[PDB]
Parts: C-alpha cells; structure tokens; sequence
C-alpha cells in the first residue's frame, strides 16, 4: 500500500539547532549536516518519509537526536532543487551513520527506519 | 524584497495548508468517534439477539418434545411475539450496520487527502526551515 | 493504486515554445503560462502526472497544443518552490481553460485528464 | 558562475538518472522475454504430461515401463523450471516500483531544467539525443 510515516513531531522538525563543528555533504539534492563535535554519544535517527509498495519513496526530513534530545545531524531535501529517489536517501542515511560512527558514536534508528531504510 | 517576499508567501501557503489539514483531521475525528460509537452499539445488539437465539433454541428443543386445549396454546402466541421482536431487533441491527458502512466509506474517502495534506504541510515546513526560518516564525505560520 | 500517466513524449516536454503575448499567472506553487495571442483555435491539453487512490496527486507537466502541434500554454510546478496538491492542479487547469476560452478557443482535455483532474465543457466553432 | 553551475550540476544528475532508467529498463525487458519464454515452455510440458499419463491410464484398462520414468523426469524438470520462472517473476516484480519512480524523477528533473532555461538541445544533450 501507500503510507506517509512520521517519526518526528512539528516541534522536532521546526526546532532550532546548532553545529559547533559543522560537517556537511550534498548527495544529489539531499543535504547531510552533522556536528563533528559529538563524540562517544548515543544518537537515534528519526525520519518523516513516504512509503509506497512497502518501499521508501520520498524523505521529508531526518534528524539525529542525542538521548537528551539535542539535534546534532540532519538529512533534508535541498530547497529550490529537484527531488530524489529511494536509493538516494538510502545512501545519505549510510553517509550520516558513517560520519557519526567515525566520532565513536553508536547510532540507532527507529523501528520505522529499520523497516524501510535499514542501516 | 523579492527573495524575502517569496519566503513570506511560502509561509502564508504553509499556513493555508496547515489550516486545511486541521479542518480535514477535525472532520475525520468526528467521523471516527461516530464509527466507534455505532460499532459498540452493533456489538450490544448482536449480544442481545444472540441471547434471543439461545432462548429460541430452547424453544425448538421443547417444541419437538410435544409430538392441546389451552395449556400450551396460550404460550404459543406471546412466544411468536418474541420471535417477531427478535427479527425486528435484527431489522434494526442491519439498518445500523448499513449506516456504519457508509461512515467507513466517508472516512476512507478522507484518508487520501488527509495524508497528502499532512505530507505537503511537512514539506513546506522543511522548505521554510531550510530557507533560514527559525522555529518562532514557523510557529507563527502554524498558529501555535 | 499508484500509477504515473504520461500524455506527452520527451520531445513534447522538452520542446521550446514562444509566447507572443505572455500571460503568466501563479496558482499555488504552479505556474500557468499562456499565449493570449491565440484566438479561434481548437486546443488539446496533454499532461503527465502521477495518480494515487485513483485521484490526481502530483502534476509533472501539463501543456496545450493546437491541431498542428504548436504549444500555446503550460502548467508546471515552479522550480524554487515546494510541491502542490491535486486541488491546486485542478485550479490551474480551470484557470488555463477559462483564460483560453476567453479568446474564442475550443479547449479539449485528454481522456486521462478527463478522468482525474478535469474542467471545460464546450465551445462553439470559429 | 553560480546559477549556471547549479543548472549544469542538475543536468549531469539528469544524465545519471536517464542512465539508471535505461539500464533498469534493459534489465526488465531481458527478464520479461525470459518469463514469457519459460511460460510457454512449461505450458507445452503440461500438455505433454497430460498425454503421457493419459496413454498410461487409458490403455491400462485391459492388461512399456520406461514411459513412467520419462514422465517422472518430465515432472521433475517442470517443477525445477517453474521454481526458476517464479524467481524471475519475483525479480522483475521489484523493478516496477523503481522504474516508475526513476521515470517520474527523470521527467521532474527535465521540467526543472526546462524552467531554469535549458533549451531542447541541452535536454537532448543530457539525454543522449
């Protein structure tokens, strides 16, 4: 079927956040920001995205949260630029995960991401 | 100026989309509460008519154990009234089931537009956030 | 559920077209370009768009052609702005058709357009 | 030097997307041909088995055992080939969503480039004419 799944609320999506050491990549039309100042932390990825045919189709927004609740990373579609495919998001998520792991951070994803996006 | 006017216009359109989603979800909540209420009523009526079925099964077993005057003829009339009341209760039960199905129809006719509005609202919010709109301006556009 | 219809070809979508009297309006995040220098013509609307739940969801591109193939109108999502809803596309089709009929033009929509998001009734015959 | 740079990057991305589409399309067509071919082969084998056990059973109502082993091997062949054909079906079933999404995304990138001032020659240049 088709279902638009959401892990984050309006506040988590609109929340302001800061990067002391901002590292940014641009995969296709997807921007992957992360704070390289985060080391030895437990971080969880939360994503709002659409699904068709039990497959990830379009990412609305993904954000990384510490156990306390501070946003230290983000995967977002770039404004004023064309869309993307499911494989683009699948690769961007792995990019962010590797960037967090290099800083000795263990990364976990929600039950929603693990069913349609995996690692 | 131009580039700021466009951001403000996209914020206004986000406000429009968010209010539309609020209205649609309000309507859907109304219909869902009505659906749950009528489903509970249908379950109650099912239990009642099932008790009726049990009693009339006793009636079958006790009517086959006879094979005059008025020792039995006085019962076999009010008990036919009870049969008629059972079938009338079911005539109400199925009539309510039809309305419940129509409510389900109306809700499933809303689900597509509801999901589309929610997704496009979140997308406009993400766009404005990427254009440098702080959380205070986003909440201004949303309303609260 | 969930399909992607295309009335136009790659050449038709990528083809260049010129407006003698440009009339560009904006419906939502959709841009409606139209050559109001067109008059007394029969125009067909051909569109590529995705559908879900047998309803129009996302418009990829709509264009308007004369009988000889020339382009006279277009409805397209703006590049710098986010997406749109099906009602936005219906409104855009309505705006384009009304503006076109205002110049004695007989607008007709394709069958695929007439299924999901459609407008127009009939014009006389100039 | 900036806007043109973004347009050129989106054009190269359109190149990549068109390549992905026209590669997965070749894959899907290669699999569709094989699906139809193996379908017709198994179709023939079904009626062959029909005739086999038909002659085995009808002419047995009165009273040549290698035909039984022939039917055994034919059943085994059809079973294995049906498994292979079902795997081909499962493989080409999971390409239709990717194909539809790739086609829609390529057309959307085409329209974005068109609105940003890309002529038909530029689009055909990124599309391999």
């Amino acid at each position: 079927a088709s279902r638009y799944l959401t892990d984050m609320t309006l506040e988590e999506m609109s929340r302001d956040w800061f990067m002391l050491m901002p590292k940014q990549k641009v995969a296709g039309s997807l921007c992957i920001k992360m704070d390289q100042a985060i080391m030895d932390k437990t971080i969880i990825l939360k994503a709002n995205f659409s699904v068709i045919f039990d497959r990830l189709e379009t990412l609305i927004l993904l954000r990384a949260f510490t156990e306390e609740g501070a946003i230290v990373g983000e995967i977002s579609p770039l404004p004023s630029l064309p869309g993307h495919t499911g494989e683009d998001v699948k690769n961007a998520i792995g990019v962010l995960i590797g960037g967090l792991e290099a800083n000795d951070n263990t990364v976990r994803v929600t039950e929603t991401i693990q069913r349609f996006a995996w690692r | 100026g131009s580039k700021e006017d466009s951001v403000e216009a996209v914020g206004a359109q986000l406000k429009v989309y968010h209010q539309q989603y609020q209205d649609k979800s309000r309507e859907y909540d109304q219909l869902y509460e009505e659906y749950t209420r009528t489903s509970q009523e249908l379950q109650m009526k099912r239990t009642a008519i099932e008790a009726f079925n049990e009693t009339i099964k006793i009636f079958e077993e006790q009517g086959q154990t006879q094979e005059i005057l008025l020792n039995s003829e006085r019962l076999k009339s009010r008990i036919a009234e009870i049969h008629e009341s059972r079938t009338k209760l079911e005539q109400q039960l199925r009539a309510q089931a039809s309305d419940n199905r129509e409510i389900d129809k109306r809700m499933n006719s809303l689900k597509p537009d509801l999901m589309q509005l929610r997704k496009i609202r979140d997308q406009y919010l993400v766009w404005l956030t990427q254009k440098g709109a702080r959380q205070k301006k986003i909440n201004e556009w949303l309303g609260i």
